């Protein structure tokens, strides 16, 4: 009977849409029990098995969907999805582009295809597909959350304000109903949302992990109530997609090997393959164990993995990321597990304990907006290893082309060798500044960088042009290696003018919104000789920044774009910058602490959200509270006298300066120290039989 | 290269099929 199997499809329809993702699977199957030759039920449970993580399965269903039904669009759409799920964007390609062939009108394949575009960085034909996706069919929560981030990402902020607006009820409308929120958990900072609907957003997201271990069946893991099995040791266990060439590890790669281990035991879990950089080599060589999850795709089999080596505390570096495996944590193979450094912001899952963070960046007076407790860093929890990754960034010197401090750099392991060579450098007492007075030296250097030359040798020195790194050495321009040569550094290498205050912002250009554009015209116009210098990232976003900005008062020449470089050259030109103004949406966070590292004050307005706050933490750790603002007003007030008062510049630069080294920030010793004392403090507080609480000292 | 940064994947619209 067909109406038997049709009522068994609908129905299981009607408890997917409800969640009921058990049910609508025995539906199915009780459908094709009916109807073997369903391709609708095929099709509907090829959906929900994907849903499940049953990958393989579901393509076999589609594909029989298909052999029955060959112009079945819905079942390639769907497929396609499986396929890009499985990291296959060919195949998923081929997909999308059959199901439109098949039916141009189809609105959910034209906006699936909108996110391959997308994902590929190819943002205008992303939004020509979601315009596509919604001219088909206008009411698309998907189609039009996704739009929004990409006009987001390229700067378009046509009709921003109705957008907005759209976005929240959008929102609103899916939780009550209890729908998969649209707007992904990271993009939720983004958009003036309520911290409960921030957090609801997080939690579903969170949800979609416990579809896919329920599967599993696994009973609750029993879990160490001593350290009698690891001879007193604290048994940490860090899980990361991100051990490589990735943020994350040019964050924190020095600190597995930082651990006590007369008191810790470091487990490193990947949930990458090696990708073969220096990055990777070092967490490998320095955690105690080093376990490759991507070995093991299994989740029952790689939660199973990590109880067996016994950890007290398991730690979530990805949050809703890619590459992340929620369902490791979901299926609590650790007695405590906690979120650190990779995610700004809450889980809003259960299986979560705790958020490592800090004072600054998570007061109590905003903990409604976490669902983990609160487990305070002394300081920051932010940490960078830009101590051991660019050492030859501590000292400089300077060519007097005539004093400025960011005109002509020099930077170099081997500077002060070099320096001792010559017979006329002048010390300028500002630490002090070697200058290098306009000899014959200096206009070889400045020779080289105006006839665009790579590298040439004075006194057996190699000076390298700045520009010129990954010609030289590749794994010193990712950062892999220190940089053995001195390095120069101007501002006519990126179109700087020689007599303005740069202002600099090196974020991606997501991270601004209107109202920041326009505090930033506020500053530029009071700060006459001044320009702004910003990153083509990406450079589609280049001239919607160029009109808003012509909007807003400011002539097109006031902005000095330039590309994204390289990590070593980008963390040195910053130091050509007079002052960095921090994104109030989302704070620079990576790019915060590589501003800082340049010696480059940054101004900043901490919000609600953890992103928010992020670059305040730094700055409060740095130890400079005068560059945190209360309000607008005060933001722009502090970049403008440090733009005008050219003494105080010189005393807040020198400042920076002096605290990159002496305060706890790019202290990663005393970091690891102090993230012992909070594990510890975890554990005790299990030990003796407590459920989790907020640690905040 | 462009630097890796920290990436989400884009979410997609599964199509449910009614039978009639
Ligand atoms: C909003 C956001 O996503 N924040 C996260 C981001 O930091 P943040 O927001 O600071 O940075 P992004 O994810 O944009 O990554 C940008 C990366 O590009 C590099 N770069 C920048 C410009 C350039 O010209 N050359 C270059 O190589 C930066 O050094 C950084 O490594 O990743 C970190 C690591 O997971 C997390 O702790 C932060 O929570």
């Amino acid at each position: 009977c067909p109406t038997h199997a049709d009522s068994l499809n609908n129905l299981a329809n009607i408890k997917r849409e409800q969640g009921n993702i058990e049910e609508a699977v025995r539906l199915y199957r009780k459908a094709l029990e009916v109807f073997p030759e369903f391709a609708a039920a095929h099709s509907n449970l090829a959906s929900v098995l994907q849903q499940q993580g049953k990958l393989q399965e579901a393509l076999m269903h589609y594909k029989e969907a298909i052999r029955i039904s060959p112009t079945f669009a819905d079942a390639y759409s769907n497929m396609g999805n499986t396929l890009k799920e499985m990291q296959d964007v060919q195949g998923a390609l081929q997909c999308y582009t059959r199901a439109i062939q098949i039916n141009p009108a189809f609105a959910d394949a034209h906006s699936n295809l909108a996110s391959i575009h997308k994902d590929s960085g190819n943002i205008p034909e992303a939004i020509a597909s979601y315009r596509t996706a919604l001219k088909l069919k206008p009411d698309f929560p998907d189609a039009y959350c996704n739009l929004a981030h990409c006009l987001q990402i390229v700067c378009d902020w046509t009709d921003y304000d109705e957008r907005m607006k759209k976005l929240v009820s959008i929102v609103a409308d899916q939780l009550e109903k209890n729908r998969l929120p649209s707007v992904h958990p990271h993009h939720s900072m983004l958009y003036p949302l309520s911290h409960g609907f921030r957090k609801a957003i997080a939690e579903r997201h969170g949800n979609l992990c416990l579809d896919k271990i329920n599967v599993l069946h696994k009973p609750p893991y029993e879990h160490p109530k001593d350290l009698k099995l690891s001879d007193g040791r604290l048994r940490v266990g860090y899980v990361s997609s991100d051990f490589g060439n990735h943020p994350t590890s040019h964050l924190m790669q020095s600190i597995p090997g930082m651990h006590n281990p007369d008191k810790f035991e470091v487990f490193c879990y990947a949930l990458s393959p090696d990708d073969g950089t220096n990055f990777r080599v070092k967490v490998m060589a320095e955690a105690n164990h080093f376990i490759d999850l991507s070995q093991i795709p299994c989740n029952g089999k790689a939660a199973d993995r990590i109880h067996q080596d016994g950890i007290h505390i398991l730690v979530n570096m990805n949050g809703y990321t890619k590459g992340a495996r929620n369902e490791l944590f979901a299926l609590r193979p650790a007695p405590i597990q906690a979120m650190w450094l990779g995610y700004p912001g809450t889980s809003g899952a259960l299986f979560m304990d705790y958020i490592i963070t800090d004072q600054e960046t998570s007061p109590a007076e905003v903990a409604e907006q976490y669902s983990e407790k609160l487990a305070y860093m002394p300081h920051t929890f932010f940490i960078g290893d830009h101590a051991n990754m660019f050492p030859h960034l501590k000292k400089k010197a300077v060519i007097d082309f005539k004093i400025y401090d960011n005109r002509i750099v020099l930077n170099g392991i081997d500077l002060k060798a070099f320096l001792d060579s010559l017979p006329d450098v002048k010390i300028v007492k500002m630490l002090n500044m070697p200058v290098i007075p306009m000899n014959t030296i200096a206009e070889a250097v400045i020779e080289m960088i105006n006839r665009g030359q790579i590298q040439i040798t004075i006194n057996g020195f190699s000076i390298s042009n700045g520009l010129a790194t990954t010609q030289i050495n590749n794994k010193a321009a990712t950062g892999e290696e220190v940089p053995r040569t001195i390095i120069v550094t101007t501002r006519s290498q990126y179109g700087l003018p020689e007599d303005a205050i740069v202002y600099c912002n090196f974020n991606q250009l997501y991270k601004i919104d209107p109202s920041t554009l326009q505090m930033w015209a506020n500053i530029l116009k009071r700060v006459p000789n001044s320009v702004l210098w910003l990153l083509r990232f990406p450079a589609v976003g280049e001239p919607n920044i160029q009109q808003y900005a012509q909007n807003m008062g400011l002539p097109q020449n006031r902005i000095i774009f330039s590309p994204v470089a390289p990590k070593e050259e980008h963390v040195r030109r910053g130091q050509l910058a007079d002052v960095c103004l921090d994104t109030p949406l989302c704070n620079g966070h990576t790019t915060g602490m590589d501003v800082l590292w340049a010696g480059t004050p940054m101004v900043t307005m901490p919000g609600e959200t953890l992103a928010s706050r992020v670059a305040a933490s730094q700055l409060t750790c740095l130890g400079c509270l005068e560059l945190i603002a209360k309000n607008r007003q005060e933001y722009e007030d502090i970049a403008v006298k440090l733009g005008t008062d050219l003494e105080y510049l010189k005393k807040v630069r020198g400042k920076v300066w002096k605290q990159r080294i002496s305060s706890p920030l790019f202290n990663t010793k005393q970091y690891t120290m102090e993230l012992e004392r909070l594990y510890l403090q975890m554990w005790e507080h299990y030990a003796a039989g407590n459920k989790p609480d907020h640690m905040i000292k | 290269s462009n630097p890796p940064c920290e990436t989400h994947e884009t979410g997609t619209t599964n199509t449910a099929t009614t039978a009639t």
